[PDB]
Protein backbone atom coordinates (compact mmCIF):
# COMPACT_ATOMS: atom_id res chain seq x y z
CA UNK A 1 0.00 0.00 0.00
CA UNK A 2 3.10 2.32 0.09
CA UNK A 3 2.78 4.34 -3.25
CA UNK A 4 4.85 7.06 -2.43
CA UNK A 5 6.11 9.70 0.21
CA UNK A 6 4.55 13.18 -0.78
CA UNK A 7 5.62 14.92 2.29
CA UNK A 8 8.15 14.96 5.49
CA UNK A 9 8.36 16.77 9.09
CA UNK A 10 11.17 16.26 11.65
CA UNK A 11 10.70 14.68 14.85
CA UNK A 12 11.90 14.48 18.72
CA UNK A 13 15.61 14.89 17.03
CA UNK A 14 17.31 13.62 14.18
CA UNK A 15 14.62 11.68 13.25
CA UNK A 16 12.50 11.81 10.36
CA UNK A 17 8.80 11.60 9.87
CA UNK A 18 6.89 10.80 6.50
CA UNK A 19 3.39 11.74 5.13
CA UNK A 20 2.01 8.66 3.08
CA UNK A 21 0.70 8.72 -0.19
CA UNK A 22 -1.43 5.27 -0.09
CA UNK A 23 -2.13 3.40 -3.89
CA UNK A 24 -5.11 1.45 -2.53
CA UNK A 25 -6.58 4.68 -2.46
CA UNK A 26 -7.01 5.74 1.87
CA UNK A 27 -5.99 8.65 3.80
CA UNK A 28 -2.66 10.16 3.55
CA UNK A 29 -0.59 9.11 6.75
CA UNK A 30 2.75 10.24 8.64
CA UNK A 31 4.73 7.79 9.35
CA UNK A 32 8.15 6.91 11.22
CA UNK A 33 10.91 6.64 8.74
CA UNK A 34 12.18 3.79 9.79
CA UNK A 35 8.37 2.12 8.74
CA UNK A 36 9.10 2.32 5.24
CA UNK A 37 11.94 0.71 2.87
CA UNK A 38 15.39 2.09 2.90
CA UNK A 39 15.94 3.09 -0.39
CA UNK A 40 12.22 4.58 -0.60
CA UNK A 41 13.53 7.37 1.98
CA UNK A 42 16.72 6.99 0.22
CA UNK A 43 15.51 7.95 -3.15
CA UNK A 44 13.58 10.96 -1.27
CA UNK A 45 16.06 12.42 0.65
CA UNK A 46 19.17 11.85 -1.79
CA UNK A 47 18.67 14.55 -3.50
CA UNK A 48 18.00 17.02 -0.59
CA UNK A 49 21.25 16.36 0.93
CA UNK A 50 23.33 16.24 -2.34
CA UNK A 51 22.11 19.28 -3.51
CA UNK A 52 23.06 21.32 0.07
CA UNK A 53 26.47 19.88 -0.31
CA UNK A 54 26.87 21.20 -4.32
CA UNK A 55 25.07 24.68 -2.29
CA UNK A 56 22.88 24.40 -5.74
CA UNK A 57 20.59 27.32 -5.24
CA UNK A 58 17.62 26.53 -7.60
CA UNK A 59 17.68 22.27 -6.82
CA UNK A 60 16.94 23.25 -3.37
CA UNK A 61 14.24 25.74 -4.72
CA UNK A 62 12.07 23.31 -6.53
CA UNK A 63 12.79 19.95 -3.83
CA UNK A 64 11.29 22.76 -1.43
CA UNK A 65 7.66 22.51 -2.11
CA UNK A 66 6.19 19.48 0.60
CA UNK A 67 9.70 18.56 2.02
CA UNK A 68 10.04 20.13 5.59
CA UNK A 69 12.79 22.65 4.75
CA UNK A 70 15.04 21.95 8.45
CA UNK A 71 14.70 18.38 7.45
CA UNK A 72 17.67 16.64 10.32
CA UNK A 73 20.20 14.45 8.71
CA UNK A 74 21.32 11.70 11.43
CA UNK A 75 23.77 14.53 13.05
CA UNK A 76 20.78 16.83 13.51
CA UNK A 77 22.44 19.07 10.81
CA UNK A 78 19.73 21.00 8.53
CA UNK A 79 20.43 21.95 4.84
CA UNK A 80 21.38 25.76 6.41
CA UNK A 81 24.02 24.49 8.43
CA UNK A 82 25.97 22.99 5.30
CA UNK A 83 25.13 25.47 3.09
CA UNK A 84 26.45 28.33 5.74
CA UNK A 85 29.31 26.13 5.68
CA UNK A 86 30.17 26.44 2.54
CA UNK A 87 29.36 30.03 2.06
CA UNK A 88 26.44 30.43 -0.32
CA UNK A 89 25.26 33.05 0.81
CA UNK A 90 22.53 32.56 -2.21
CA UNK A 91 21.76 29.33 -0.53
CA UNK A 92 21.25 30.59 3.22
CA UNK A 93 19.14 33.16 1.64
CA UNK A 94 17.00 30.89 -0.18
CA UNK A 95 16.37 28.64 2.87
CA UNK A 96 15.76 31.70 4.99
CA UNK A 97 12.73 32.76 2.97
CA UNK A 98 11.43 29.02 3.10
CA UNK A 99 11.58 29.48 6.70
CA UNK A 100 14.39 27.38 8.07
CA UNK A 101 15.13 27.56 11.52
CA UNK A 102 17.83 30.35 12.00
CA UNK A 103 18.90 29.22 15.38
CA UNK A 104 18.94 25.63 14.60
CA UNK A 105 21.62 24.07 16.90
CA UNK A 106 22.87 20.41 15.45
CA UNK A 107 23.50 17.72 18.11
CA UNK A 108 27.07 16.48 17.63
CA UNK A 109 28.62 19.72 19.31
CA UNK A 110 25.04 22.33 19.82
CA UNK A 111 26.66 24.11 16.22
CA UNK A 112 24.55 26.38 14.53
CA UNK A 113 24.51 28.32 10.92
CA UNK A 114 26.60 31.10 12.37
CA UNK A 115 29.27 28.68 14.26
CA UNK A 116 29.54 27.24 10.64
CA UNK A 117 30.15 30.43 8.79
CA UNK A 118 32.37 31.47 11.82
CA UNK A 119 34.53 28.32 11.81
CA UNK A 120 34.82 27.62 8.23
CA UNK A 121 35.63 31.99 8.01
CA UNK A 122 32.51 32.58 6.36
CA UNK A 123 32.26 36.70 6.50
CA UNK A 124 29.56 37.31 3.84
CA UNK A 125 27.24 34.64 5.37
CA UNK A 126 27.46 35.60 8.84
CA UNK A 127 26.90 38.92 7.70
CA UNK A 128 23.78 37.53 5.67
CA UNK A 129 22.35 35.21 9.49
CA UNK A 130 22.97 38.14 11.56
CA UNK A 131 20.93 40.46 8.81
CA UNK A 132 18.69 37.45 8.32
CA UNK A 133 17.82 37.49 12.30
CA UNK A 134 19.95 34.92 13.81
CA UNK A 135 20.26 35.07 17.90
CA UNK A 136 24.21 35.55 17.82
CA UNK A 137 23.75 34.78 21.81
CA UNK A 138 23.09 31.24 20.76
CA UNK A 139 26.02 29.06 22.52
CA UNK A 140 27.58 25.88 21.60
CA UNK A 141 27.65 22.71 24.07
CA UNK A 142 31.17 24.28 24.96
CA UNK A 143 29.15 27.05 26.00
CA UNK A 144 30.99 28.87 23.08
CA UNK A 145 29.33 31.75 21.27
CA UNK A 146 30.04 32.14 17.36
CA UNK A 147 31.78 35.41 18.41
CA UNK A 148 34.02 33.27 21.40
CA UNK A 149 34.75 30.65 18.58
CA UNK A 150 36.08 33.09 16.07
CA UNK A 151 38.02 34.62 18.84
CA UNK A 152 39.27 30.78 20.31
CA UNK A 153 40.13 29.67 16.03
CA UNK A 154 41.85 33.10 15.33
CA UNK A 155 44.09 32.51 18.75
CA UNK A 156 45.26 29.35 17.20
CA UNK A 157 46.47 30.25 14.24
CA UNK A 158 50.48 30.76 13.46
CA UNK A 159 50.61 34.37 13.42
CA UNK A 160 53.92 35.45 11.65
CA UNK A 161 53.05 33.41 9.22
CA UNK A 162 52.81 33.70 5.25
CA UNK A 163 50.46 30.59 4.73
CA UNK A 164 47.60 30.88 6.93
CA UNK A 165 47.46 34.87 6.64
CA UNK A 166 44.54 34.66 4.39
CA UNK A 167 42.51 33.05 6.85
CA UNK A 168 43.81 35.62 9.30
CA UNK A 169 42.24 38.76 7.92
CA UNK A 170 39.13 36.51 7.18
CA UNK A 171 38.58 35.47 10.94
CA UNK A 172 38.93 39.27 11.32
CA UNK A 173 36.02 40.37 9.29
CA UNK A 174 33.60 37.22 10.71
CA UNK A 175 34.43 39.41 14.00
CA UNK A 176 34.24 42.73 13.01
CA UNK A 177 30.77 41.75 11.45
CA UNK A 178 29.47 39.53 15.27
CA UNK A 179 30.85 42.82 18.03
CA UNK A 180 28.92 45.16 16.16
CA UNK A 181 26.02 43.08 17.25
CA UNK A 182 27.61 43.24 20.81
CA UNK A 183 29.42 46.21 21.21
CA UNK B 1 40.76 22.97 18.86
CA UNK B 2 43.15 20.45 17.29
CA UNK B 3 45.39 23.66 15.59
CA UNK B 4 43.23 25.79 13.23
CA UNK B 5 41.38 22.93 12.62
CA UNK B 6 37.15 22.82 12.44
CA UNK B 7 35.18 20.43 9.69
CA UNK B 8 32.84 19.07 11.78
CA UNK B 9 30.88 18.39 8.55
CA UNK B 10 33.29 16.71 6.79
CA UNK B 11 34.02 18.59 3.37
CA UNK B 12 37.67 16.90 3.51
CL1 LIG C 1 31.56 34.23 2.94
Amino acid sequence: EVNKIIGSRTAGEGAMEYLIEWKDGHSPSWVPSSYIAADVVSEYETPWWTAARKADEQALSQLLEDRDVDAVDENGRTALLFVAGLGSDKCVRLLAEAGADLDHRDMRGGLTALHMAAGYVRPEVVEALVELGADIEVEDERGLTALELAREILKTTPKGNPMQFGRRIGLEKVINVLEGQVF
Amino acid sequence: YPGGSFDPLGLA
